[PDB]
């Protein structure tokens, strides 16, 4: 109905104005956080069987 | 039909917007970073007991135990060092399509076609304690924001945020419109995220009550949906055989997952505790091991005789389980 | 240590708790009851009997389970009932001029379950409810089929139709013409592993248990003769 | 110039049935009810195939048994214990199937897990109790000059019975088996023509012969198989001098062919098929 197409014109309005960065920082941030914790994870990194609460 | 002119030159305004912030695509600046390499899983153990399909699953809060769902009736409750069984639910309704475990580890909840979602208590034997009502389509994804309040969404375009205690709605969120798949809580629980069955992925802030951003990459449905660790990017997974990688402050998505050899739907995505390995079930009766990074694939997760429906990963990063329509579960690792 | 063992006799417990209801689970026959809405879907339970309605009945030491679901035009849901024994579809055959006729709008959705991904290996048992309604209107009537369906024009009574007593030679045509419009669909793209069984039902009607029960069996025993490769 | 064929056939024999086994043993979507009798079956065929052929090669070719009398007699009794027990797992394979097709709604009850255990078990004990026991201790022997002769001499290890025991084991292992299969198999096929004359009838306008093969095969091959042998077995003993030895140990090892067929009827299944390509390829 018209109300309908009306109320998608708010929000579309709202979302229009946010404030946004560069991809390049964004990606900087995401590589820098793996590579901060890239050696805590056992999946990535085999650890040794004494530790393996499975086995 | 004034408005669809309006409507349409709003749309337009913002891809101008989006695309202005492309300093580089992630691609070109994930280039020269070593590769993961190969990686090679073993199953550890075999849960069985379940007489039909399984459909939902979720890892416990300390890693040691965990509930799942079937097409019986009936909620089970392992124990995943011990590969031995503690708990059996039954259930009043036979259809069930998810199911969830508290932070504290005192309750358990679950929905299914019938619309209502129904809360056990665990620590008291177990009898159903409470139970919400108010959805007009069947649930489709509920998840413990804590001990006395939990979000669920729905099959009618909907998702809400309820009281335990006393049993009514507290927020609707609406805005959607086909129907909802799945959500994922920030780590903080302070904003969640939904995939719709329009291809439109939505952010929500419970405080705010109201919609801030969406994403509108994909082309068909949305099965699933798993948070990034940081907090400041999600991705998905859609019937169309590719999984898409988005960003909030950024406003855009960064790389797409995709191969030419598969051409079944997704069903499950999680990460893991680094956020570097992207797991992803499939139709094709295995899972893939994607890069977080660079988009290559490290593994294949198969031995399932049906389609995988399930995925999770322990809070401390140690395993991951899997569970199939074969009415088995895994664990690997 | 002795923690062990009393989860070991828990785990006894819930397995014996287990086997005890797999048997239960295997002899039961779960049945979909799908169909459109004022097609009486609600009414054949009510004979059977005597958000998801569920219902049991058992005949000849055998226990059956239905289930009525429910509103969306496409249902996701439609693919957690692959396992089914048999898809029961209602349809109201004297609404052909009603509102896209009525009509119309069943077949389409018989033939959106028909080529449905989920269901390639599902069987359909159809009922063809207000027989009643139809004559009345179709002999003594007002209006024709034909200006709703330009096809009946070309289409002679089936040889092999075999009228029951005190029926016109007008009141079979439609009733076979109406039924021919669902058995095309059915046979070009099953490839033999789903069949289709045309029924006529009306109102006043005893007969439909011992209809689904034969139906079903007929369904098991095609089903064990295609498996075994004799069919 | 045998020893290639004997090899061949050996080697045929051996290779099907094992693979057949580790396929039923390694993946667990084919552990079904039905699939414990063609284990069975496997199980007998694979020791028919690795102790008697061998051994009545290496006689046949040498024409000089080169073991005593405890091993001519327990290589007979082993013979006899796996043609027995070889057969009867056919006809429950088709009375099982007698039950499933004619029987639709009680299968799942009356067949389980726990009753097909019995049942093979039963099975394998009647076998063992008509080769055996008549065998090794001694009440097939015959009367005759030349049987009690063979009897004497250490290196002559042939075959010599009376019409008593000649008779029994005849009856228990061939038509008993063979009467049964006959009667379900005609029954099989008359509902399957019923079934088919149905669908005819219901929507033949818009769109007997598979069901005629299959039971072509399947009765075929046996009845060809073992269907002289047990009848020149009781021709020989009925009267005598009138079947040669030459032609008995032919048909004899034209019935010992059977055992190498089953796997490709019994295992013809788009499931078995991916099975094996699965491994070995
Ligand atoms: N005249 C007539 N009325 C019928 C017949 N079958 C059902 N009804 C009437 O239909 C009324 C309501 O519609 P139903 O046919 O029951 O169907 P329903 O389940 O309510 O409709 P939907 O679920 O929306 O398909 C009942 O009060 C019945 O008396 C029939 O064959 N003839
Ligand atoms: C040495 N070969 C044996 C000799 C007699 C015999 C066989 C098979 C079944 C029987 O009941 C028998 O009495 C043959 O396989």
């Amino acid at each position: 109905s018209i109300a309908q197409a009306r109320k998608l014109v708010e929000q579309l309005k709202m979302e229009a104005n946010i404030d946004r960065i560069k991809v390049s920082k964004a990606a900087a941030d995401l590589m820098a956080y793996c590579e901060a914790h890239a050696k805590e994870d056992p999946l990535l990194t085999p650890v040794p069987a004494s530790e393996n609460p499975f086995r | 039909d004034q408005l669809r002119q309006e409507a349409e030159q709003l749309k337009n305004q913002i891809r101008d917007a989006r695309k202005a912030c492309a300093d580089a695509t992630l691609s070109q600046i994930t280039n020269n970073i070593d590769p993961v390499g190969r990686i090679q899983m073993r199953t550890r153990r075999t849960l069985r007991g379940h007489l039909a399909k399984i459909y939902a699953m979720h890892w416990g809060t300390d890693s040691r135990l965990l509930v799942s769902a079937s097409q019986d009736g009936k909620l089970i409750i392992w124990d995943s060092y011990t590969t031995n069984k503690v708990h059996a639910i039954p259930l009043r309704s036979s259809w069930v399509m998810t199911c969830a475990y508290a932070p504290s580890g005192n309750y358990v909840a679950c929905g299914g076609l019938d619309n209502i979602c129904s809360i056990y208590n665990l620590k008291t034997n177990v009898r159903v304690s409470r139970e919400l009502a108010g959805h007009t389509g069947y649930l489709s994804c509920c998840r413990f924001l804590d001990d006395n309040q939990i979000v669920t969404s729905s099959g009618d375009t909907t998702c809400a945020l309820w009281d335990i205690e006393t049993g009514q709605q507290t927020t609707t969120f609406t805005g959607h419109t086909g129907d909802v798949m799945s959500l994922s809580l920030a780590p903080d629980t302070r904003l969640f995220v939904s995939g719709a069955c329009d291809a439109s992925a939505k952010l929500w802030d419970v405080r705010e009550g109201m919609c801030r951003q969406t994403f509108t990459g994909h082309e068909s449905d949305i099965n699933a949906i798993c948070f990034f660790p940081n907090g400041n990017a999600f991705a998905t997974g859609s019937d169309d055989a590719t999984c898409r990688l988005f960003d909030l402050r950024a406003d855009q998505e960064l790389m797409t997952y995709s191969h030419d050899n598969i051409i079944c739907g997704i069903t499950s995505v999680s990460f893991s505790k680094s956020g570097r390995l992207l797991l992803a079930g499939y139709d094709d009766f295995n899972c893939n091991v994607w890069d977080a990074l660079k988009a290559d694939r490290a593994g294949v997760l198969a031995g399932h005789d049906n389609r995988v429906s399930c995925l999770g990963v322990t809070d401390d990063g140690m395993a991951v389980a899997t569970g199939s329509w074969d009415s088995f579960l895994k664990i690997w690792n | 240590r002795n923690e062990e063992k009393a989860q070991r006799e828990a785990n006894k417990k819930i397995e014996k708790q287990l086997q005890k209801d797999k048997q239960v689970y295997r002899a039961t026959h779960r049945l979909l009851l799908l169909g459109a809405g004022e097609s009486g879907k609600s009414t054949i339970v009510k004979q059977m009997r005597i958000g998801i309605f569920e219902t049991k009945f058992q005949v000849d030491k055998v226990n059956f389970h239905m289930f009525d679901v429910g509103r969306d035009e496409r249902r996701k849901w439609i693919q957690c009932f692959n396992d089914v024994t048999a898809i029961i579809f209602v349809v109201a055959s004297s609404s052909y001029n009603m509102v896209t006729n009525r009509l119309q709008e069943a077949l389409n959705l018989f033939k959106s379950i028909w080529n449905n991904r989920w269901l390639r290996t599902i069987s359909v048992i159809l009922f063809l409810n207000k027989q009643d309604l139809l004559a009345e209107k179709v002999l003594a009537g007002k209006s024709k089929i034909e200006d709703y369906f330009p096809e009946f024009a070309r289409y002679t009574t089936p040889e092999d139709a075999t009228p029951e007593p005190g029926e016109d030679p007008r009141v079979t045509r439609a009733k076979y013409f109406i039924r021919d419009e669902f058995l095309r669909i059915s046979t070009a793209s099953g490839d033999g592993r789903h069949y289709c069984y045309p029924h006529f039902t009306c109102a006043v009607d005893t007969e439909n248990i011992r209809r689904v029960f034969n139906d079903c069996r007929d369904i098991i025993q095609r089903m064990h003769l295609r498996q075994y490769e004799l069919l | 110039g045998m020893g290639i064929v004997m090899s061949l056939i050996v080697l045929a024999i051996v290779f099907g049935n094992v693979l057949v086994i580790t396929a039923i043993a390694k993946f667990e979507r084919l552990q079904t009810v039905t699939n414990y009798f063609i284990t069975s079956l496997a199980c007998a065929d694979l020791v028919m195939g690795l102790a008697v052929v061998p051994f009545g090669a290496a006689h046949i070719l040498t024409k000089t048994w080169t073991f005593g009398n405890f091993w001519c007699e327990f290589w007979t009794s082993i013979d006899v214990l796996c043609v027995t027990a070889s057969i009867e797992t056919l006809c429950v394979i088709a009375v099982d199937r007698y039950f499933a097709i004619t029987s639709p709604f009680k299968y799942q009850s009356l067949l389980t897990k726990n009753k097909a255990r019995v049942i093979i078990l039963m099975v394998w004990i009647v076998s063992g109790l008509t080769s055996f026991l008549p065998i090794q201790m001694h009440w097939y022997r015959a009367t005759h000059q030349e049987a009690i002769n063979c009897y004497a001499e250490e290196t002559c290890c042939d075959f010599f019975t009376n019409q008593a025991y000649a008779i029994a084991s005849s009856i228990v292992s061939f038509y008993v088996p063979l009467v049964i299969m006959v009667f379900v198999y005609s029954r099989v096929f008359q509902e399957a023509k019923r079934q088919l004359q149905k669908i005819d009838k219901s929507e033949g306008r818009f769109h007997e012969h598979k069901a005629l093969k299959t039971l072509g095969i399947i009765m075929g091959t046996f009845t060809l198989c073992w269907l002289p042998f047990f009848i020149v077995n009781i021709v020989h003993v009925i009267q005598d001098n009138l079947i040669r030895k030459e032609v008995y140990i032919l048909l004899n090892w034209i019935g010992y062919v059977n055992s190498g067929f089953n796997p490709l009827i019994y295992c013809r299944s788009p499931d078995f098929r991916i099975a094996f390509q699965e491994l070995l390829c």
